[PDB]
RNA sequence: AUUA
């Protein structure tokens, strides 16, 4: 914790990492495990969420009044949502903020659904989607680590189909959780980087980041390739814990910049409109009320 | 009937019971108006900001508020020399309508 | 993955 990396909320993967061709290895961090020091009595999940934003407040994010957040993977085994409670800390008062989580938690979100990630339904499009899910299966390693799907599958249709143009995401992957398919989305944004806390520096974790989505593919990236460039990079450069962006929240806040909000057709679409996505100067959807709901299966 | 959730809570901390964990304590500049309950951190030096679900007992234990829930989505300021038991402070204490501080800890009402 |  002296390499000046160790003062950055964490480590964004190298470009020239992301234009390798590697084959895909087995993840082995020297620190493998290794636990940071945190400032007393705050949770991993407080810390980790808060370099997450930090490091979310250095990209164009497009923040318009009334900004739509979905938080899925939001509960734990505590039973309360530490991520929810720093991301409603992050974002602008008057937020909607909606979290979910297959098992019951209390939240500090507007709304929070219950269920499988594939039972949740929405008639209107987000600004930001945060996704901390991981697959307790995912540790019974018992085969070649291929892309899986279970709640990838879900995230990346609902990128497609409710991510508004210009909206960003940060979706949790580690060596084992991880999905061709999104590595692939992530070149339908104006910018993507694999993001690794400095709090679990030790973990194979990280989060993509598709910062302003343009809803087509800007440039063409192999999933598969892309994972393998992603752990290359982890295995041959070792990350030190550090918690010393914690201690300085001065300017933690996303900076409300009331971005603008137009519906348009794909036909409207043009180089002008791709360029103010490209900026996170624009976010387009609707500005109907926010439904959400929870398909419920009935048996006897 | 009605089961007296804060009574009950406040009996078994009588009696060495060990106080409601994973209260979520935020990360915060501690320069905050140091208020009792805020949309945002405001805790001052002498205090520790914590996530307002995770504080309060009706929405921890599973059970009907008594009245809406005035924590959930808030942040409470807690003193630090208390930020052991939030939920306990939140019971036992009562914030200054007027100032917006706990009655005892900067105001009185 | 929900550090210690
Ligand atoms: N298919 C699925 N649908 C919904 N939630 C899922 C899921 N698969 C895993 N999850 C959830 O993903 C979570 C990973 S732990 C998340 C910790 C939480 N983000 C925090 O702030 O502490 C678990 O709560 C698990 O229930
Ligand atoms: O609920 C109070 C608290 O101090 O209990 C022990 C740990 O669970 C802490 O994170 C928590 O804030
Ligand atoms: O706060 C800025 C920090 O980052 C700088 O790049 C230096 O590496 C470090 O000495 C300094 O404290
Ligand atoms: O050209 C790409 C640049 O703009 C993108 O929108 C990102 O926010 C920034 O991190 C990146 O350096
Ligand atoms: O919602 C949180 C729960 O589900 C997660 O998948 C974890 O495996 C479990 O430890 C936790 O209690
Ligand atoms: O525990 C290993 C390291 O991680 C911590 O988060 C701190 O940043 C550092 O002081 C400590 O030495
Ligand atoms: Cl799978
Ligand atoms: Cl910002
Ligand atoms: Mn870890
Ligand atoms: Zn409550």
């Amino acid at each position: 914790s002296n390499s000046s990396q160790a003062w950055q909320p964490g480590v964004a993967m190298p470009n020239l990492y992301k234009m390798q061709r590697m084959l895909l290895e087995k993840c082995d961090l020297q620190n493998y495990g290794d636990s940071a020091t945190l400032p007393k009595g705050i949770m991993m999940n407080v810390a980790k969420y808060t370099q997450l934003c930090q490091y979310l407040n250095t990209l164009t994010l497009a923040v318009p009044y009334n900004m739509r957040v979905i938080h899925f993977g939001a509960g734990s085994d505590k039973g309360v949502a530490p991520g929810t409670a720093v991301l409603r800390q992050w974002l602008p008062t008057g937020t909607l903020l909606v979290d979910s989580d297959l098992n019951d938690f209390v939240s500090d979100a507007d709304s929070t659904l219950i269920g499988d990630c594939a039972t949740v339904h929405t008639a209107n499009k987000w600004d930001l989607i945060i996704s901390d899910m991981y697959d307790p299966k995912t540790k019974n390693v018992t085969k070649e680590n291929d892309s899986k799907e279970g709640f990838f599958t879900y995230i990346c249709g609902f990128i497609q189909q409710k991510l508004a143009l210009g909206g960003s995401v940060a979706i949790k992957i580690t060596e084992h959780s991880w999905n061709a398919d999104l590595y692939k989305l992530m070149g339908h944004f104006a910018w993507w980087t694999a993001f690794v806390t400095n709090v679990n520096a030790s973990s194979s974790e990280a989060f993509l980041i598709g910062c302003n989505y343009l809803g087509k593919p800007r440039e063409q990236i192999d999933g598969y390739v892309m994972h393998a460039n992603y752990i290359f990079w982890r295995n041959t450069n070792p990350i030190q814990l550090s918690s010393y962006s914690l201690f300085d929240m001065s300017k933690f806040p996303l900076k409300l910049r009331g971005t603008a909000v137009m519906s348009l057709k794909e036909g409207q679409i043009n180089d002008m409109i791709l360029s103010l996505l490209s900026k996170g100067r624009l976010i387009i959807r609707e500005n109907n009320r926010v439904v959400i709901s929870s398909d419920v299966l009935v048996n006897n | 009937f009605a089961v007296d959730a804060a009574k009950a809570y406040k009996d078994y901390l009588a009696s060495g019971g060990q106080p409601i964990t994973n209260c979520v304590k935020m990360l915060c500049t501690h320069t905050g108006t140091g208020q009792a309950i805020t949309v945002t951190p405001e805790a001052n030096m002498d205090q520790e900001s914590f996530g307002g679900a995770s504080c309060c007992l009706y929405c921890r234990c599973h059970i009907d508020h008594p009245n809406f829930c005035d924590l959930k989505g808030k942040y409470v300021q807690i003193p630090t020399t208390c930020a052991n038991d939030p939920v306990g402070f939140t019971l036992k204490n009562t914030v200054c309508t007027v100032c917006g501080m706990w009655k005892g800890y900067g105001c009185s009402c």
